[PDB]
RNA sequence: GACAACUCUCUCUAAGGAACUCGGCAAAAUAGCCCCGUAACUUCGGGAGAAGGGGUGCCCCCUCGGGGGUCGAAGU
RNA sequence: UUCACAUCGACGGGAAGGUUUGGCACCUCGAUGUCGGCUCUUCGCCACCUGGGGCUGUAGUAUGUUCCAAGGGUUGGGCUG
RNA sequence: CAUUGAGAGGACCUUUCCCUAGUACGAGAGGACCGGGAAGGACGCACCUCUGGUGUACCAGUUAUCGUGCCCACGGUAAACGCUGGGUAGCCAAGUGCGGAGCGGAUAACUGCUGAAAGCAUCUAAGUAGUAAGCCCACCCCAAGAUGAGUGCUCUCCUA
RNA sequence: AGAGAAGGUCACGGCGAGACGAGCCGUUUAUCAUUACGAUAGGUGUCAAGUGGAAGUGCAGUGAUGUAUGCAGCUGAGGCAUCCUAACAGACCCACAGACUUGAAC
């Protein structure tokens, strides 16, 4: 998964909505962003076997982070930092460790996003929630209402299927959101709002990098 | 599930819990300190607390929600009369909570909740 | 539904041990809980 | 230098004011007769004037919103106003009528009198 | 939400009193009949003496709902009844002279049924 | 204690209103009292509480039911 | 219309399948049990639609027939055990 | 800590309409291929700003009745809300967004170019060209128990 | 054998994480003086929000009731402040410079 272009991280701090001119409404997420987007590490073809760069982001104490991590982010000489996340590109010369991104740079107006995150958990769930399963009667005679159905054919093949839809646990993942817009930029608050929803509840924790688009952006193969 | 959704439930049904934690602190502020399971606790801080804090303003109005909401009305008395004297420079957190060793019978973890 | 055999000596044996290795949990809070008490300077704690 | 719990309430207090600006709105509650005046995308000539009461009114931030009954063409039909809208241009009490609930949903159940203006 | 056994009003002269929808035309699979659907209806009861007796198979424009049609502005619409007119394959409409509120979403595919409107909403 | 799936005992559900189903099964709806009104049919006893409609709280005033007020979204 | 082979194809023949109605009685009799719906799958291709083609008695639109193709789709009701 | 990706899965669906053009085609009536653009369907992934549902956290009315000495005012009960009218946070859809990209690779049928065996011919025997919702990579999650257990950065191994 | 490496588990305060394990966040709560990084939960103060005009005392009324004091009163699962309470006391696992061979280098 070669990514198109550097991206950055960012919290999701909730949506409201918000106006254009001629009284269109759009709701939007609004990602603000913290102290970080340093990029940390860069991995050449020849070292690492291919190109990619490490960019930390939450800024921390320094007790809290473990003497491996600490003596990693003294190597690169930058802040104590709580999430190192990669980016592959295809061409890295551009980066130094150290180096410093910002967002207004890497993003203007009416660009395309996408908005990686880890989605809400639902804990365990049943077949209903989990995979869209059709209830059965609730009253004539019927016993069944919420379960599950028939799980396999009959004697022959005589034994359930691998990946056989079942309930078990839903939610908590990483997630894209491929194809978000950007609707405006604030400096004063180095914010960004973003048309529509991204995964999880406020205090979150995303990624958003340039939308990778199968023709126009990536390795053709 | 829940999210987000904070309220302590105690094991019990809304009629019942209610009555639970009205005795518990009517107990607490009778006595002064009492022993309980830690979840029973946790969850009468909110309460006795809303009860110092109705004191602390004295007026009328705040007698009569507390007199509403304590069982005997002669701690509640006691209660308008102690706390501008006692509580008057504490902002908050009225009450300690320090655990024991747990009970025997079903091995439930016991707590002392102490007015403060 | 029933058990169609009977169980094994040894893998009941092996499910049994998993449940007394609980013990051995509760055995390490327990001591650590009396090297608590055994100094007196917990406030959070009481013994009568 | 902005928290950012603040940054998410500020915003909102920021595009009210900066709304409020161009265009100063009334203090309206539950139970007002009002009048609104529609600058519509197409038809520039003329500016849609609805008339009616206020059933609701839901705070929220810069989408603030009000809801609005009235009989027409005995039809019963009710209308919800983003009030900080730019595509609104005038808004105006018409009159007070007394009211003791917050929403006033019981007005479908009853008469077509009550929700008759103009 | 007009869906199938719905009951509707007319909202024109064209001499039915009430309609039955029995399904949703042009939407593919989808079951809401929403504003500004064509809807297969039958007349359940009519106004004696006109053009259409009952149990007829018809069509209609959906223009009036008690769920909510959410325009651009944030501005929103909720009649109190569910009606429908009744139409050609053409867009005309049968009945010539229209009763009730109507909205701007229909401008696009029926003029007629604007232009007869009392009220434009 | 905790507050997963799921089963059971229950409350509620936007638009629609039997499209469910073997079958309106189960639910929901109706309900007391006073007043007006009450069909085919009949063994003239019935049908019949047919159907369908109105009134109902709390205050004062009059006659021993009538008028006036006043709350509530809603008064057995 | 002419023209067997666009499309049909009489009289006959050569096959495959194992979904119909059957023959057999190898099978299980103790509590290895038939047809429809619900839920839930899954696979075949003899392709109904969607992708590409050849021929036409294909002007065009729409067909007809056939080739490769099983990735996806295949409604809601009145009626029946 | 951060990752490569063998392998495994999810998803790559489809309809009307509008330009092209009333252009080819036809005597007319009718009416295109190819390639662009919008709106829909179903399905999938998220989400709560709006519209709502619930919301036994809460707020308000209100009947019966027993408590708090009595009026006032509150408390209990009318299963697991007495009955109603509202509702934030949550969860949720009927609400809101987004998705289905590939002048990438190799083929099936088929259309082909050079061209012999048969001094002619022939898409095939040499060699090669187009081309399918199919096949494979790309897209999206998982993934080194991938025992073939990978690579990368950093940290730590005291005292006698 | 003493000690307790890096780290882990436990304990303790928790959650938009959770059937349990697991995950994640915290554990003296800074300093600042020019950024951010040292408030986890509860409480308290304030704010968004909800409900819809408290109780008491006045006035009007024969009275039920209305009206003023007053966007009141209650609530505030959400934000922001503030260490007032509880994050006390602590415990356990854990430290043969990494067997053997062969080349290359020095
Ligand atoms: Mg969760
Ligand atoms: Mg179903
Ligand atoms: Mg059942
Ligand atoms: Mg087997
Ligand atoms: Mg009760
Ligand atoms: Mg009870
Ligand atoms: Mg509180
Ligand atoms: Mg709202
Ligand atoms: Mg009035
Ligand atoms: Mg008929
Ligand atoms: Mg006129
Ligand atoms: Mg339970
Ligand atoms: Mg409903
Ligand atoms: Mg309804
Ligand atoms: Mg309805
Ligand atoms: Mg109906
Ligand atoms: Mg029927
Ligand atoms: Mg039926
Ligand atoms: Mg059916
Ligand atoms: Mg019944
Ligand atoms: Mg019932
Ligand atoms: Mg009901
Ligand atoms: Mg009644
Ligand atoms: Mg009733
Ligand atoms: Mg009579
Ligand atoms: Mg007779
Ligand atoms: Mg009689
Ligand atoms: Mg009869
Ligand atoms: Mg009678
Ligand atoms: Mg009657
Ligand atoms: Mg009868
Ligand atoms: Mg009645
Ligand atoms: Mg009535
Ligand atoms: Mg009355
Ligand atoms: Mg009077
Ligand atoms: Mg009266
Ligand atoms: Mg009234
Ligand atoms: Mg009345
Ligand atoms: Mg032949
Ligand atoms: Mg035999
Ligand atoms: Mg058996
Ligand atoms: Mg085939
Ligand atoms: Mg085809
Ligand atoms: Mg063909
Ligand atoms: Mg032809
Ligand atoms: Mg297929
Ligand atoms: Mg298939
Ligand atoms: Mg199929
Ligand atoms: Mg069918
Ligand atoms: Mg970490
Ligand atoms: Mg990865
Ligand atoms: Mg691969
Ligand atoms: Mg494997
Ligand atoms: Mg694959
Ligand atoms: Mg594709
Ligand atoms: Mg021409
Ligand atoms: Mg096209
Ligand atoms: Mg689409
Ligand atoms: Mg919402
Ligand atoms: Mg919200
Ligand atoms: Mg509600
Ligand atoms: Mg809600
Ligand atoms: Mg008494
Ligand atoms: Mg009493
Ligand atoms: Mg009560
Ligand atoms: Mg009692
Ligand atoms: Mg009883
Ligand atoms: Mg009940
Ligand atoms: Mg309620
Ligand atoms: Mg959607
Ligand atoms: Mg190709
Ligand atoms: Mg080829
Ligand atoms: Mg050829
Ligand atoms: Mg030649
Ligand atoms: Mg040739
Ligand atoms: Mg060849
Ligand atoms: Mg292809
Ligand atoms: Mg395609
Ligand atoms: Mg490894
Ligand atoms: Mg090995
Ligand atoms: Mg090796
Ligand atoms: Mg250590
Ligand atoms: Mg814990
Ligand atoms: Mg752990
Ligand atoms: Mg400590
Ligand atoms: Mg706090
Ligand atoms: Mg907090
Ligand atoms: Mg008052
Ligand atoms: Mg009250
Ligand atoms: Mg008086
Ligand atoms: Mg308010
Ligand atoms: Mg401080
Ligand atoms: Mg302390
Ligand atoms: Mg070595
Ligand atoms: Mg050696």
């Amino acid at each position: 998964s070669v990514d198109a272009g550097i991206g950055v991280m960012g919290t999701k701090l909730g949506m409201m909505s918000f106006f254009e001119e001629d009284g269109t409404v759009v709701p939007v997420t609004v990602i603000g962003f913290k102290e970080g987007n340093i990029v940390t590490q860069v991995k050449t073809e020849s070292t690492d076997g291919y190109n990619a760069v490490q960019v930390g982001y939450e800024r921390l104490r320094d007790r809290k982070l473990t003497m491996p991590e600490r003596g990693h982010l003294n190597k690169a000489g930058v802040i104590p930092m709580r999430h190192l996340q990669e980016f592959r590109l295809v061409s890295v010369d551009d980066f130094t460790p150290s180096q410093k991104l910002l967002f207004e740079e890497l993003f203007k107006e009416g660009d395309m996003v996408d908005i990686s995150g880890t989605t809400i958990g639902k804990g365990f769930q049943g077949g209903i929630k989990r995979h869209n399963f059709k209830r059965g009667l609730m009253t004539h005679g019927s016993k069944s209402h919420r379960a599950l159905g028939s799980i396999g054919a009959g004697t022959t093949p005589g034994h359930v299927y691998k990946g056989k839809k079942m309930p078990g646990r839903m939610g908590g993942t990483k997630t894209k959101i491929r194809k978000l817009k950007i609707m405006k930029i604030d400096t004063d608050l180095r914010v960004v709002m973003i048309k529509g929803a991204v995964p999880g509840k406020p205090g979150n924790l995303l990624r958003l990098a340039p939308a990778k688009i199968v023709g126009k952006n990536i390795p053709k193969n | 599930m829940k999210h987000g959704r904070k309220i302590h439930r105690l094991s019990r049904p809304a009629d019942q819990r209610r009555a639970l934690l009205r005795g518990l602190t009517t107990q607490l502020l009778k006595h002064g300190r009492i022993k309980t399971t830690r979840a029973k606790a946790s969850a009468m801080r909110k309460y006795v607390d809303k009860m110092i804090t109705l004191a602390k303003e004295g007026s009328l109005h705040k007698r009569r929600q507390a007199l509403g909401f304590i069982y005997e009305k002669q701690i509640v008395h006691a209660l308008f009369a102690e706390v501008p004297e006692r509580y008057g420079d504490r902002n908050g957190g009225y009450t300690r909570i320090i655990r024991t060793l747990p009970r025997r019978g079903d091995n439930a973890p016991m707590a002392y909740i102490e007015l403060v | 539904a029933v058990p169609k055999k009977r169980t094994s000596i040894y893998k009941k044996r092996i499910r049994k041990n998993i449940w007394k290795k609980k013990g051995y949990w509760a055995a390490l809070k327990a001591f650590s809980l009396a090297k608590s008490l055994s100094t007196g300077n917990s406030k959070s704690f009481f013994v009568r | 230098r902005v928290k950012l719990g603040d940054i998410m309430g500020i915003l909102n207090k920021k595009a009210v004011h900066a709304a409020e600006e161009l265009r100063p709105v009334p203090g309206i509650r539950t139970g007002d007769i009002v009048q609104i005046r529609l600058e519509v995308p197409e038809n520039k000539r003329r500016l849609s004037v609805y008339k009616g009461i206020v059933i609701s009114r839901q705070n929220a931030g810069i989408h603030t919103t009000i809801r609005i009954r009235r009989i027409i063409a005995g039809v019963g039909v009710e209308i919800v106003f983003p009030l900080y809208s730019p595509n609104i241009k005038e808004i105006k009490v018409v009159s007070h009528r007394k009211v003791r609930k917050a929403r006033l949903y019981y007005l479908r159940d009853k008469l077509p009198r009550l929700s008759t203006f103009k | 939400m007009i869906q199938p056994q719905t009951h509707l009003n007319v909202a024109d002269n064209s001499g039915a009193r009430e309609l039955m929808c029995i399904r949703i035309i042009g939407a593919s699979n989808r079951r809401y009949a929403r504003i500004g659907d064509v809807i297969v209806a039958v007349i359940k009861e009519a106004i004696p003496n006109t053009p259409l007796e009952r149990s007829e198979v018809i069509r209609a424009v959906v223009v009036r709902t008690c769920k909510e049609l959410k325009r651009d502005n944030g501005m929103i619409i909720r009649y109190d009844d569910n009606a429908a007119v009744i139409i050609d394959q053409e867009g005309n409409p049968k009945g010539t002279r229209i009763f009730g509120a109507i909205a701007r979403e229909l401008r696009q595919k029926f003029a007629k049924i604007v232009s007869l409107a009392p009220e434009v909403l």
